RNA sequence: ACGGGGAAUCAGGGUUCGAUUCCGGAGAGGGAGCCUGAGAAACGGCUACCACAUCCAAGGAAGGCAGCAGGCGCGCAAAUUACCCACUCCCGACCCGGGGAGGUAGUGACGAAAAAUAACAAUACAGGACUCUUUCGAGGCCCUGUAAUUGGAAUGAGUCCACUUUAAAUCCUUUAACGAGGAUCCAUUGGAGGGCAAGUCUGGUGCCAGCAGCCGCGGUAAUUCCAGCUCCAAUAGCGUAUAUUAAAGUUGCUGCAGUUAAAAAGCUCGUAGUUGGAUCUUGGGAGCGGCCGU
């Protein structure tokens, strides 16, 4: 008994997307997961679920309505070229580096001690 | 000076154990009963008004 | 530097005399009448009026047909007429002064639950709001100080996730179903 | 005022400024002789080391021993009589203790019976003298 | 500071950008360019705050670096380029052209124009220079240096440049009765005929401009931009036609757009 | 004493504060001198001297947290050696890199907003409208109050699958399933002579101990102590110390006083200062809504 009503629609022909504000009606149940959202957009605006990035929801007080933002892309190549690497990383198609900035900062300053090619022969 | 009998009376006053008390209503409920005690209960009594802690 | 506001104000002013016998008299009656919780609940309405009222005092002392006085005049009236306090035909900025604290507490949603008959007492009406049983235009209002508007007055009814409206029973009755058939077989 | 003339701002202002010094609450605040003499140095509270326990005689109408403490401050090395409040609180105060000392109420004037005792003891060894009285804490020894 | 300023604080940022309070400490400091720090509008603000083609700061970068945005006919990849008054922003891929004219309030009117109108623009001349071989020069409000001008062009006039060549076609000479966009002060975005040029030696000349409704005001000579001969403009005006209805009048026409609309 | 935008109190005036996130200035332990550069008298640049302190194989070398964390000291007085460039933006040769700038969590009763701690029945029973009855009493259409009398409705605090959140989370929101009768899942803090809302209550103490801002209380009936009970006030807060504002028309411009309460120089002259007599354009015209206003 979930119903998605998209709203405040817009077309970026300069980012290759159809961007709108998704207004979801899910009365008497939990905040609907992003997976259930995209698959309803998929057979509403006639696209593969591959190219739909739904994010940043805000559940209304009372508990039968969420209004978040969604963007639907032309291609998967365009989906990756012009997108934050965290929203890509939710679908597993961007795998960020694992070591923290505190590791890199000491490694930057330890390299800065040595003059020449033999910088890399000190740390790790 | 005579610092010998310092804390004399608090030391020697015969201690009465504090009585078991049914827990008071707090917030609006304390304030609700306080409205009922002053403006709906008592009849306009003959003489001068007796205080909340009127004992004689 | 931080991307923050810091902008805040006090909404109540404490009385100059802490133990006026005749002030305690009135303010404790206004609690029992409209089912408030403390004197702070009273004092902030006394302050919202004394704000509204102070604006009206300033406009009355301006020149007649001053563009500020005419524009700011109609807004202060519309602000009061919408919330359903001052009359729609007596919307004149002199009648703003001839106006009192009970005219606002009548428009408090705690009272408007009780004065619509879907509560039994005003102290019960606060329970029905604080335990999210009601709504205003399919929006669950948890807070009894929801100052109701005129067009938004006739849309106050029960919630749909509550037994008092058209919804599921709570916890106490749902532990009786565990014991009702639990003891039978 | 007296001189009312439209071009008399410098006399009315300079008169008001000159005659403001004849106020007690002004000249006390705006000459730093009060602040130089104030043992707290403008501070609300101050910590200090208990070095003896004085039994101060009250004023003539009320005859009783007010059990005070001679305190020496950490910041000044200035010596102070501080009134230990309550019935038996002095018992919780021993020689060489970092007691927190506040004023008594009258902003540096001696209060009631106690002659020339302007200060009181608030805490004893970072433990409140109210908590020791109520029995909600004990003196760490 | 002991050198030039490179940061702009969101609070010290000018009001007519209408950047909010709570999103970040900093505002986009305009790169130097043809327009003044205050009197401009950065590309970043036009591309996500006004038009909302972008959402975040990287999104503004990942639009302009494909060279889709084309400020007055010559492409800028600079997100903090000062796109100021009369500048003809051309988004060619979406096929939308924008002249940056002021609204009758502070902000720049997001005004859509015909692609024929996106070929020329209007420039107020700032001074006449005489070059190094008796070559006369103009300087414009948008830093455009044109040489061999028409000798009848003076230095409070406006000229009609072409984006393709960078040369004058026609001009509006500063006379009385000619239109006037007020491009500064309390009257930012008013349109109306010039009725009195009042001369002050040493100090600044005030000029009295009458609106279409006879809503007469005055502005200093610095803040005048003549946009037509008589009551006829050379450009496309924003909706409302820079007439400036008052707050009494703005309320009646706001509520009738809710009353009769429902 | 960094200045200003401002802040607190505020009838009308004012009075006080402004180290503090925005603007401008200044300085990087104290001074001073310079190099490079468009821009520095730069200090996460240099060179000196002074103070301070570091490693040393004793020859020398190295330093600058009024950056973010943290430590020590000083004190009445103030937070994590956390996460992150995703946001805001800035810098670079740059769509790609970097940023303790900034953002996000932690600590946080500095403070500000919202707002639980029950609700409604039943019966005992005690009132008041009311037919009645002199009263006593009953009816009860209207309900009115409160009990370790009972009753079934509630929703939250919390434990907490999962989503949402977000750079990743947390929290909020959303939602399952649980989760309240001495609903022990128990609200404090100050008070109760007067000022000032609230006990001529009991028990102890006997000018003692203590209270008490002030006036006062305590001398054996204590409305003031020490306790018990009851009660009052504000309430998730409330007391205390101190700075400050109103109160203070007790600084008086608004607006005070000066015979006797504090106060008019012993007297006159006198320059700045302040303050200064009356007097110079009015009379008509000419149209306007009902002698009249324009």
């Amino acid at each position: 008994t979930v119903t998605i009503r998209t709203r405040k629609f817009m077309t970026n022909r300069l980012l290759q997307r159809k961007q709108m504000v998704i207004d979801v009606l899910h009365p008497g149940k939990a905040t609907v997961p992003k997976t259930e959202i995209r698959e309803k957009l998929a057979k509403m605006y006639k696209t593969t679920p591959d190219v739909i990035f739904v994010f940043g929801f805000r559940t209304h007080f009372g508990g039968g309505k969420t209004t978040g933002f969604g963007m639907i892309y032309d291609s998967l190549d365009y989906a990756k070229k012009n997108e934050p690497k965290h929203r890509l990383a939710r679908h597993g198609l961007y795998e960020k580096k694992k070591t923290s900035r505190k590791q890199r900062k000491e490694r930057k300053n330890r390299m800065k001690k040595v003059r020449g090619t033999a910088k890399a022969n000190v740390g790790a | 000076g005579s610092l010998a009998r310092v804390g004399k009376v608090r030391g020697q006053t015969l201690k009465v154990a504090k009585q078991e008390k049914k827990k008071k209503r707090t917030g609006r409920a304390k304030r609700r009963m306080q409205y009922n005690r002053r403006f709906v209960n008592v009849v306009p009594t003959f003489g001068k008004k007796k205080g909340p802690n009127a004992n004689s | 530097p931080v991307a923050r506001s810091w902008v805040c104000r006090k909404t109540y002013v404490t009385p100059r005399r802490p133990f006026e016998k005749s002030r305690l008299d009135q303010e404790l009656k206004l609690i029992g009448e409209y089912g408030l919780r403390n004197k702070r609940e009273v004092w902030r309405v006394k302050f919202t009026l004394a704000k509204i009222r102070k604006a009206a005092r300033e406009l009355l002392t301006l020149d007649e047909k001053d563009p500020r006085r005419l524009f700011e005049g109609n807004a202060l009236l519309r602000r009061l007429v919408r919330i359903g306090v001052l009359d729609e035909g007596k919307m004149k900025l002199d009648y703003i002064l001839g106006l009192k604290i009970e005219d606002f507490l009548e428009r408090r949603l705690q009272t408007q639950v009780f004065k619509l008959g879907l509560a039994k007492s005003i102290h019960h009406a606060r329970v029905l709001i604080r335990q999210r049983h009601i709504r205003v235009r399919k929006q669950v209002v948890n807070i009894p100080s929801f100052i109701v508007r005129l067009d938004s007055q006739k849309h106050i009814d029960f919630s749909l996730r509550s037994p008092y409206g058209g919804g599921r029973p709570g916890r106490v009755k749902r532990k009786n179903a565990k014991k009702g058939q639990g003891g039978a077989g | 005022g007296k001189c009312r003339g439209l071009r008399t701002a410098r006399k009315l202002r300079s008169h008001r400024r000159d005659q403001k010094w004849h106020d007690k609450q002004y000249k006390k605040a705006h000459l730093g002789t009060a602040l130089k003499a104030n043992p707290f140095g403008g501070a609300s509270h101050a910590k200090g080391i208990v070095l003896e326990k004085v039994g101060v005689e009250a004023k003539q109408p009320n005859s009783a021993i007010r059990k005070c403490v001679r305190v020496q401050l950490i910041k000044n090395g200035k010596k102070i009589t501080a009134f230990v409040p309550n019935d038996g609180c002095l018992n919780f105060i021993e020689e060489n203790d970092e007691v927190l000392v506040a004023g008594f109420g009258r902003k540096g004037h001696a209060v009631g019976d106690i002659p020339g005792v302007r200060f009181k003891v608030v805490k004893v060894a970072n433990v409140s003298l109210l908590a020791l009285y109520k029995g909600k804490k004990e003196r760490p020894r | 500071a002991r050198g030039p300023k490179k940061h702009l604080k969101r609070v010290a940022a000018p009001k007519h950008w209408m950047l909010d309070k709570l999103t970040s400490v900093f505002a986009p400091r305009p790169s130097t360019g043809p327009h003044k720090l205050r009197e401009c509008l950065p590309l970043i603000i036009f591309l996500r705050n006004k038009l909302k083609y972008a959402l975040t700061g990287d999104e503004v970068k990942k639009i302009c670096m494909q060279r889709f945005i084309k400020i007055d006919g010559k492409v800028r990849a600079d997100i903090t380029y000062p796109a100021g008054f009369m500048d003809v922003i051309s988004i060619d891929k979406t096929g939308e052209n924008f002249r940056l004219i002021y609204d009758t309030k502070g902000r720049f009117a997001v005004h859509r124009i015909t692609p024929e109108e996106a070929k020329y623009k209007l420039c107020k001349v700032r001074k006449i220079f005489v070059g190094t071989k008796g070559i006369p020069h103009l300087v414009t409000h948008d830093a455009r240096t044109i040489r061999y001008p028409d000798p009848l062009i003076k230095m409070n006039d406006t000229i009609q440049i072409d984006l393709e060549t960078g040369k004058i076609t026609d001009f509006i000479k500063f006379d009385t009765g000619n239109l006037c966009m007020v491009t500064g002060g309390a009257n930012l975005g008013r349109i109306g005929v010039i009725t009195n040029r009042e001369r002050h030696p040493g100090s600044f000349d005030v000029v009295h401009v009458k609106d279409a409704n006879g809503n007469s005001f005055a502005t200093r000579l610095s803040n005048i931009f003549v946009i037509g001969k008589g009551n006829k403009p050379w450009i496309s005006l924003p909706r409302g036609k820079g007439i400036r209805l008052t707050i009494a009048e703005e309320r009646d026409k706001r509520l009738a757009a809710k009353q009769s609309s429902g």
